[PDB]
């Protein structure tokens, strides 16, 4: 057969928005290997995925009806990687004129950044488990339809979706942006091995941006 | 706060051993340059996404390169009728286009 199986469960938390919604059912089609749950301490997403049988967990977990988080990681040992997200397109969206198969196998490519330091280095594997699409899933198409890229500008990822044409690309969407919050070495526990210095919490930016 | 040596371990415990299999089995390609140069300045929109394109762009090239080599399908036909991300009234009427 082959040697890469991942089945990932892709849960939201309660308050999600509608552009949380939207990217959520982007990746649902995007992920023919994601399972898609009724939504969601967070130590319960293990037996959940368990429940499922899967190898990977995507929660996004929203706050303040305006925030999304996305908490990545492989139950039940862990490890658990924290993003925040933000400049959210989703593939509805007017400007986005790609369009590709729903299911078929993406190119995943990766910024040369991603080997720079060990926590990119733990990241870009855990985001070709989730983002890739193993052979040959249960519901994948066959064909090479689509890039997801990843680069590594202002210490933040940038993520964008490309049909290929013929050869040259078209954005697709979705589009957003993730900056690494933390990294814990369990699933949804353990202590925390990584901590970004460089972030702020939006509701803190919000705050200081009243003050003026 | 930047336990090199557990986020190391985890590396190592976690990652799939793709050296001894076959490019299908990940279908990923990392650049050789650090898409960091290419941006003048951090900012500017239309700089940015020429870097990201450009990144993608070379890494479909060289992937189609290596699934040839394998023999696996490349390009989706232009007769191939599966369902798509996007439905083709959505498409037709961001194009502005009579369906």
């Amino acid at each position: 057969q082959f040697m890469n199986k991942q089945r990932t469960l892709l849960i939201s938390s309660r308050g999600v928005n509608y552009r949380h919604r939207h990217l959520i059912q982007d990746l649902s089609g995007l992920l023919p290997h994601s399972r898609k749950e009724p939504k969601l301490d967070l130590q319960q997403l293990n037996e959940i995925a368990e429940l499922y049988n899967c190898n990977n967990v995507l929660f996004f977990e929203a706050r303040k009806h305006q925030d999304l988080y996305l908490w990545l990681s492989k139950p039940p040992n862990g490890p658990t990687i924290k993003f925040y997200i933000q400049n959210l397109h989703t593939m509805d969206e007017l400007n986005f004129t790609g369009n590709c198969l729903k299911g078929s196998r993406p190119v995943l490519s990766f910024d040369q950044r991603f080997e720079s330091s060990p926590h990119y280095q733990l990241i870009k594997e855990l985001l070709v488990h989730n983002f890739g699409v193993p052979p040959n899933a249960r519901k994948s198409k066959p064909f090479i339809d689509h890039v997801m890229s990843f680069s590594i500008v202002d210490d933040k990822i940038w993520v964008r979706t490309y049909e290929i044409s013929h050869i040259s690309l078209v954005e697709i969407g979705p589009r957003f942006v993730m900056t690494v919050i933390l990294i814990l070495e369990g699933s949804f526990g353990g202590p925390k091995i990584y901590e970004n210095k460089q972030y702020v919490s939006p509701n803190v930016v919000r705050a200081q941006i009243k003050q003026q | 706060v930047n336990n090199t040596k557990a986020m190391k371990h985890a590396l190592e415990r976690v990652q799939l051993p793709w050296k001894k299999h076959s490019f299908q089995e990940h279908q990923s390609v990392t650049s050789e340059t650090n898409t960091d140069e290419h941006i003048k300045d951090i900012y500017d929109d239309t700089e940015r996404e020429l870097a990201f394109y450009k990144q993608s762009l070379d890494a479909v090239l060289v992937a189609r390169d290596e699934l040839k080599r394998l023999k696996v399908p490349f390009k989706r036909p232009l007769d191939y009728f599966a369902e798509m991300v996007k439905s083709d009234e959505h498409m037709d009427k961001i194009k502005g286009k009579l369906i």
